[PDB]
């Protein structure tokens, strides 16, 4: 739904590198590098921004219920 | 007495248990009771 | 001419299914049924 | 001798006869619609 | 210009201190 | 729509990876499909 | 709408303000109707108002 704040296996913040792990792939740079750049060492880490499905995009696409 | 709120336009208003269940400036047959005003508390875990 | 790989099987199934869908059958028969089966049994 | 109605067919959502056939994708969602929702099926009661 | 604008021998001394079929590029929109 | 940024940002990876998948799964396969022909 | 001494004026809602009235402003349209000639609503008057006010508000 939104990216987790913490991974879930060791406990490591991963809820500051969304933005820049968008912005990373903006620039071309591989899926790999951009995790490697934002010194995302272990594979648990490694698999919390990588499968992450960010589904608030589409929650706020409905109009919202109050005004 | 107690607010209410439409269900496409959001214009709140109020009923007296007598009108006909109907927002008042665009006509939807759908609304919503608004949030109570208690406190309300969450243990974050 | 050239090969044909197992990709160019996926471009042709991704077609087949931005045309059809999948539940394509459904609408179809409720279609057929509303367009002329309804003047027929009448 | 004129347009008699003879009754009410249920309509299947997102057929030719459906109100969601057209409306694009941006006033899908001013409907309150899922445009992931496929159709397919019909809304009794 | 890119890696394979390099030339051949040049390429031969980018030594390591090839793409497999079944490792795909993620996606986010998919299709159908 | 007003797309925001995230959005527009992700539909441009998407493409990019979409063209990239198409070029290098393609070349592999027809480099594998030759050396089992060869074999 | 119209001020006693002034003329008549079409006026849109908004205009009004919904702070009250205040000692002066009353005592101002009270000396302009004096100077017209007019008088003030009667106090019968002044009740049938907010009666009507009062069914207005609260009718369904
Ligand atoms: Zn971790
Ligand atoms: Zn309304």
């Amino acid at each position: 739904m939104i990216i987790p704040v913490r991974c879930f296996s060791c406990g490591k913040v991963v809820g500051d590198k969304w933005d820049a792990y968008l912005r990373l792939l903006e620039e071309g740079k591989q899926e790999g590098d951009a995790l490697d750049e934002l010194k995302l060492k272990r594979y648990c880490c490694r698999r919390m921004v990588l499968t992450h499905v960010d589904l608030i995009e589409k929650f706020l696409r409905y109009n919202p219920l109050e005004k | 007495g107690v607010k209410y709120t439409c269900g496409a336009c959001a214009h709140n208003f109020s009923l007296n248990k007598s009108d006909p269940v109907r927002c008042k400036e665009c006509g939807h047959r759908v609304i919503y009771k608004a949030r109570t005003k208690r406190m309300i508390q969450f243990d974050a875990r | 001419d050239d090969t044909i790989t197992t990709e160019d099987c996926w471009t042709v199934i991704s077609a087949f299914f931005e045309e059809k869908g999948l539940v394509s059958q459904q609408l179809d028969s409720f279609d057929e049924f509303m367009e002329t089966s309804i003047q027929d049994l009448v | 001798g004129n347009k008699v109605h003879i009754g009410k067919v249920p309509i299947m959502l997102r057929s030719k006869f459906c109100s969601l056939r057209t409306l694009d994708e941006v006033d899908l969602y001013k409907m309150k619609e899922c445009p992931y929702d496929m159709g397919g099926y019909f809304v009794i009661n | 210009l890119a890696i394979e604008n390099l030339h051949p021998d040049d390429r031969l001394l980018l030594v390591d201190p090839s793409p497999v079929f079944f490792l795909r590029r993620p996606q986010y929109v998919s299709d159908g | 729509v007003v797309a925001s940024k995230a959005s527009s940002s992700m539909l441009k990876i998407d493409q990019r990876n979409k063209k990239l998948n198409n070029r290098f799964i393609r070349k592999a396969e027809m480099a594998a499909v030759e050396k089992r022909k060869l074999r | 709408v119209a001020f006693p001494n002034q003329k008549e004026m079409v006026r849109p809602l908004f205009v009004f303000s919904d702070s009250s009235i205040t000692h002066p402003e009353f005592d101002l349209f009270l000396r302009e109707l004096d100077a017209e000639g007019l008088s003030v609503m009667d106090l019968r008057d002044v009740d049938y108002k907010y009666h009507q006010l009062k069914e207005m508000s609260s009718r369904s």
